[PDB]
RNA sequence: UUGGAGAGUUUGAUCCUGGCUCAGGGUGAACGCUGGCGGCGUGCCUAAGACAUGCAAGUCGUGCGGGCCGGUCAGCGGCGGACGGGUGAGUAACGCGUGGGUGACCUACCCGGAAGAGGGGGACAACCCGGGGAAACUCGGGCUAAUCCCCCAUGUGGACCCGCCCCUUGGGGUGUGUCCAAAGGGCGCCCGCUUCCGGAUGGGCCCGCGUCCCAUCAGCUAGUUGGUGGGGUAAUGGCCCACCAAGGCGACGACGGGUAGCCGGUCUGAGAGGAUGGCCGGCCACAGGGGCACUGAGACACGGGCCCCACUCCUACGGGAGGCAGCAGUUAGGAAUCUUCCGCAAUGGGCGCAAGCCUGACGGAGCGACGCCGCUUGGAGGAAGAAGCCCUUCGGGGUGUAAACUCCUGAACCCGGGACGAAACCCCCGACGAGGGGACUGACGGUACCGGGGUAAUAGCGCCGGCCAACUCCGUGCCAGCAGCCGCGGUAAUACGGAGGGCGCGAGCGUUACCCGGAUUCACUGGGCGUAAAGGGCGUGUAGGCGGCCUGGGGCGUCCCAUGUGAAAGACCACGGCUCAACCGUGGGGGAGCGUGGGAUACGCUCAGGCUAGACGG
């Protein structure tokens, strides 16, 4: 464009979109399991991949996967959810941290026991 | 009334006093009207007070109150000296 | 010192009272491009001299009513009346503008 | 705090001998002289060659493990040097040399760096007659670097003042075996420092 | 729990003063006018110089700023002026 | 000239276009695993939700009369309580920033100068008696002091009307008339009092320029816009009222909706730019939600008053008390944010002649790896190289000088000493002046530090397919699981889990959220539109943007010089104090923009006079 069309009308700014909006700009929230369950990830991947329905202090209700071998998160369950994504399941945006509230660590985790949540044995 | 008094600058249990003219109702450390001297208590440097004699004539001469201790200080500088 | 500025009366339909559009220039802060912009005062003029078409000067003073706040100091020309159509085209447009 | 693990798999991995030990470095049982291939399963397979980003990183890690600073200090030291005048290489081997422990280290009253830091903090170093006891401190031109007046009849001291008699210490650095003493003449040379390291793949790796 | 207290009690004091003596300021400038209104020049220069000395005191005080004060006395005065120019001659004070 | 790195992923392969993702830095952070010491900073980002308990503003007997036993209590009378402290709700605004104006204004206490301080009169508290009331409190009768109130006099002076002069918005002189002052106290001074002028400080009001998003918000406005007269104010003004005219604003974005305290600065960035405004300094707004005024130099007043509403508490049901966004602390909400600490010793503040009193300001201590900085968990020697563990081509290889082992030093601990920060006010002399002499005063704290003794004394976290540094074995078999992108895993997985080994950091290491960078991917610096996304279906034309050759004037843009401003802190440079560093002190230099004075006229603009190469006509 020419700088009288600049002058005019200028260059448009960038406006980027929140991939957590659950969260309400938080970086972690608590919330109450609703539902726990297994789903079918998309192609090509297969597997059994562990979720809950987690209704959320913020006033949302999300899907967050659980990370690790084994759990013991059931209906009524309080956890705590984060950021990121699941890119092989639709529509799961937060993980569960383990070694919170009612959701406990890996046992027998011996590798990256900061997450997990696991203690020095 | 306009004041001659001391700010306190440095840091904890350091501290570095600036002799400056000011409105007594302003916070000892906030904004002052100008600055004219500079005292150090603890004296660990060779020059540990300064005062500009002839300000600090002109701020007395025109009705400033000092503090005892910018009194002192004045004092020692030579500000009343006759 | 009091502000001067200079225009070109567009319109006395007020008592007393003129209005001088007052045109500035300046560089764009980002851009560099020099542009022109334009302003009203409402000006005390008590003895009626100025009318239409009038390149006065007018100085910042103290408040005479609501937005009136200069007064008209002396008259720099006449004969004018480009200026005054130029200003009233350009409002007689907005009429074409709505929806 | 420091690195206090082994040592001599540090000069395997950078395949050049550091001179972190002392005697040791110079006798015929120098690790460099016996197994000189990195340590561990895979020590003695082909070598694969080396990324741009796997050179410069192997050079900084050399030139830090040489003087054992963090890596935290090495950077604040880094950057400093880049804000200073002069070229930028030259003055980060001058403030790095500047060190107390480096100093110690150099004018023979310790055998190693690491010896050298033990020294300092242990209270038997004194510049400019107080004592001073942080490894960090740094030498200005003409500061006097010697050891505490009650810690003369060191039998450390001693052996070390010793078998440096016949050792000259560098030209920007001045010794006194009989007055047990030092003397910080100016910042050294790029030149006089035999240091196997590149600095311009140091000031090239911080550029990243 | 406080001296607050009492100095709302004596602020009641000083209201209650403040008011007698501004509505008397005010009587006295009504009456003034209205008599000048009349023309009747004689005793409307009488109230008008009373009006005065009641209004350059409590100037004095608390009750009028003295701003206040002249700005009441010019208003009076002109008002005056202007009835009795309306009507006929003039009497003594005031001029 | 101090300053600029890219990579992975569309194909059988290639070049381009283009999105997505990553490597860096930062935070008032939070979560996981781990956790030794000290210094300096810093800690409700959410419910401006509600608050138990203690403290956060008093002081003067050298203003005055009293009750009680030199004090104490309350009262009358001064001054302070409008500062200091907290918070960010509201606010898109002359609120803020920057530069100015006020012939349109105020300013207690402080300083300088001039003049004065005469006489007379009186009331209300306290107090002594009756009542009313559950209480909170409240009424009646009588007495009384003052630096309490009133009157007269005096007028250095000043205020008002009307003239006159100069000046020019309401500035300064001058003349008749009118009006206005005052208070004492202490031992000849001191502290006080009244009128005015001036200074200094602190403010009110006004103006130019700058100040976010949506045009799928396009028209808005009736005290509205102006005028006249008046009211009100310290003062201008539709600020308010009555009357007269019909104006004012808007595509240069009015009006409407959404969002938001603003700045010095901070983070990022090669710069330009982008984001942001926690702490610290400045300004504004607010004090349970609304409205209002009184007193006062100053408030429409956080710990003053009144009313309405919601809420909490007392209860004899008539009535009454209260407001932590002060310091701590509780409770609720939340991913999340501390002690119901010590002291007025320092600095500052209010009152007082002074002594002194008050000060949750402030100076300090405590808690939290929340951040930065410094330090320790040892140093030297020590096997062609033990045991264990892992791999093996079964010969061996690795962990590894690592360990063990010998020698050395001596964090923690112990004993003794011991701070700086504090010399003033005060008293003596001198003259309560200048100038000399002497004394008191430490929360931090028996702390930092110093000297002498003294033990070998915490290590963890992430990663190892490519980006990207660091590889093997076993287990599993599209399962379990990993994942930032590409992708791994379906019986021989460097990509899952464990183990051995390795790499990077290290009292930390990772993860999530958000901002800048990389992104020249909104391109001013610095991009494009034949076929990749992108030329309007075509004319005519309004506003706007841009414009040929020559001469002179102006000097608006533009440039230069001087000067004022651009606070402090922060950023930079130098020096210096804490044993270094963080941190701090001193000095110097910069710095966009804006005001003022001066200069230049090539270019742009503008005025005037010409020319014909553009354009139009015959
Ligand atoms: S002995 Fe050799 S390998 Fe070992 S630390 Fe000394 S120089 Fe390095
Ligand atoms: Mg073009
Ligand atoms: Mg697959
Ligand atoms: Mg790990
Ligand atoms: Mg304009
Ligand atoms: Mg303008
Ligand atoms: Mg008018
Ligand atoms: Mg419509
Ligand atoms: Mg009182
Ligand atoms: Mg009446
Ligand atoms: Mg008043
Ligand atoms: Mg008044
Ligand atoms: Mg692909
Ligand atoms: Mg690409
Ligand atoms: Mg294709
Ligand atoms: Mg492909
Ligand atoms: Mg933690
Ligand atoms: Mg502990
Ligand atoms: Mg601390
Ligand atoms: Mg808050
Ligand atoms: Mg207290
Ligand atoms: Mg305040
Ligand atoms: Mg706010
Ligand atoms: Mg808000
Ligand atoms: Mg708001
Ligand atoms: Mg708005
Ligand atoms: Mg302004
Ligand atoms: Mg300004
Ligand atoms: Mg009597
Ligand atoms: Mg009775
Ligand atoms: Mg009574
Ligand atoms: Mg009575
Ligand atoms: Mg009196
Ligand atoms: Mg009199
Ligand atoms: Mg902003
Ligand atoms: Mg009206
Ligand atoms: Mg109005
Ligand atoms: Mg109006
Ligand atoms: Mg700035
Ligand atoms: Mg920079
Ligand atoms: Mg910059
Ligand atoms: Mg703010
Ligand atoms: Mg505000
Ligand atoms: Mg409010
Ligand atoms: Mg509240
Ligand atoms: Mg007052
Ligand atoms: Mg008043
Ligand atoms: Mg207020
Ligand atoms: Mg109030
Ligand atoms: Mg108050
Ligand atoms: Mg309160
Ligand atoms: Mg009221
Ligand atoms: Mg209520
Ligand atoms: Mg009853
Ligand atoms: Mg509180
Ligand atoms: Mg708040
Ligand atoms: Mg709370
Ligand atoms: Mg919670
Ligand atoms: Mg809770
Ligand atoms: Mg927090
Ligand atoms: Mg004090
Ligand atoms: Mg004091
Ligand atoms: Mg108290
Ligand atoms: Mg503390
Ligand atoms: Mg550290
Ligand atoms: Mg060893
Ligand atoms: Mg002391
Ligand atoms: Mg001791
Ligand atoms: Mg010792
Ligand atoms: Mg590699
Ligand atoms: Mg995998
Ligand atoms: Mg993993
Ligand atoms: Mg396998
Ligand atoms: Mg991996
Ligand atoms: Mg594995
Ligand atoms: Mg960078
Ligand atoms: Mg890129
Ligand atoms: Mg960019
Ligand atoms: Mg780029
Ligand atoms: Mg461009
Ligand atoms: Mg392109
Ligand atoms: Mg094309
Ligand atoms: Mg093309
Ligand atoms: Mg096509
Ligand atoms: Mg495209
Ligand atoms: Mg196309
Ligand atoms: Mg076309
Ligand atoms: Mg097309
Ligand atoms: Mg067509
Ligand atoms: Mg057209
Ligand atoms: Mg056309
Ligand atoms: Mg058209
Ligand atoms: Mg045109
Ligand atoms: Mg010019
Ligand atoms: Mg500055
Ligand atoms: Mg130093
Ligand atoms: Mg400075
Ligand atoms: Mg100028
Ligand atoms: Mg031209
Ligand atoms: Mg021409």
């Amino acid at each position: 464009p020419t700088i009288n069309q600049l002058v005019r009308k200028g260059r448009e700014k960038v406006r980027k979109k929140s991939k957590v909006p659950a969260l309400k700009g938080a970086p972690f929230r608590r919330g109450v399991c609703t539902v726990v369950r297994t789903v079918t990830p998309k192609k090509p991947n297969s597997a059994l991949r562990k979720v809950a329905k987690v209704r959320l202090t913020s006033g949302y209700e999300v899907t967050a996967y659980i990370p690790g071998e084994g759990h013991n998160l059931q209906e009524h369950s309080v956890v705590l959810i984060r950021g990121g994504r699941v890119k092989d399941l639709p529509g799961v945006r937060y993980h569960i941290v383990r070694g919170v509230y009612d959701a406990a660590g890996v046992k027998d985790r011996k590798k990256s026991r900061s997450k997990y949540g696991t203690k020095k044995p | 009334m306009v004041k001659i008094r001391l700010a306190r600058f440095g840091s904890k249990h350091n501290p570095h006093y600036r002799i400056v003219v000011t409105d007594a109702r302003r916070k000892r450390d906030g904004k002052y009207i100008e600055k004219i001297g500079y005292y150090d208590p603890r004296k660990t440097t060779p020059d540990w007070l300064k005062v500009d004699v002839e300000r600090a004539r002109y701020w007395l001469s025109v009705g400033a109150q000092p503090t005892d201790t910018a009194r002192r200080l004045l004092r020692q500088a030579g500000v009343f000296r006759q | 010192p009091k502000k001067v500025l200079t225009g070109v009366v567009v319109s006395d339909k007020m008592q007393k009272t003129v209005t001088v559009l007052v045109e500035r220039q300046f560089p764009h802060p980002l851009y560099g491009k020099v542009i022109k912009r334009s302003k009203k005062y409402l000006a005390h003029d008590p003895e009626e001299k100025y009318k239409l078409g009038d390149v006065v000067e007018i100085i910042e003073s103290r408040p005479i009513s609501k937005r009136k706040r200069f007064r008209v100091l002396r008259l720099v020309e006449s004969g004018r009346m480009d200026l005054v159509e130029k200003y009233l085209i350009r409002r007689q447009n907005y009429e074409s503008l709505s929806k | 705090g420091r690195y206090i693990g082994p040592v001599c798999r540090l000069c395997r991995r950078e395949g050049v001998k550091l001179y972190l030990k002392g005697e040791r470095c110079y006798s015929p049982k120098c690790a460099m002289e016996r197994r000189p291939y990195p340590p561990g399963q895979h020590g003695q397979k082909r070598a694969r060659r080396p990324s741009d980003y796997a050179v410069r990183l192997r050079e900084k890690q050399k030139l830090r493990r040489i003087y054992g600073i963090s890596e935290r200090q090495f950077r604040n030291l880094f950057e400093e040097a880049s804000k200073k005048k002069g070229v930028t290489g030259s003055v980060f081997l001058g403030l790095l040399e500047s060190r107390l422990d480096n100093v110690v280290y150099r004018l023979g009253f310790a055998v190693s760096r690491r010896q050298a830091r033990q020294l300092v903090r242990h209270g038997h170093i004194t510049v400019n007659g107080r004592r001073v006891d942080l490894p960090s401190y740094r030498v200005r031109p003409g500061d006097e670097i010697a050891v505490a007046e009650k810690s003369r009849n060191l039998e450390l001291i001693r052996q070390n003042l010793e078998a440096m008699k016949g050792r000259k210490v560098g030209p920007w650095l001045s010794l006194d075996v009989e007055g047990m003493k030092g003397k910080f003449l100016r910042l050294p040379d790029r030149e006089d420092l035999a240091l196997p390291v590149n600095e311009q793949l140091v000031i090239e790796f911080y550029s990243r | 729990n406080l001296s607050a207290l009492k100095r709302h009690r004596q602020s009641l004091k000083r209201r209650l003063r403040n008011k007698a003596k501004k509505s008397a300021i005010k009587t006295l400038s009504k009456k003034a006018i209205q008599l000048a209104q009349e023309g009747k020049a004689e005793e409307a220069l009488k109230i008008m110089r009373k009006a005065e000395s009641l209004i350059d005191k409590a100037a004095k005080g608390s009750t009028l700023h003295k701003n206040a004060a002249a700005r009441r006395k010019s208003r009076l005065m002109r008002k005056v002026r202007q009835l009795l120019e309306a009507a006929g001659a003039p009497l003594i004070g005031g001029g």
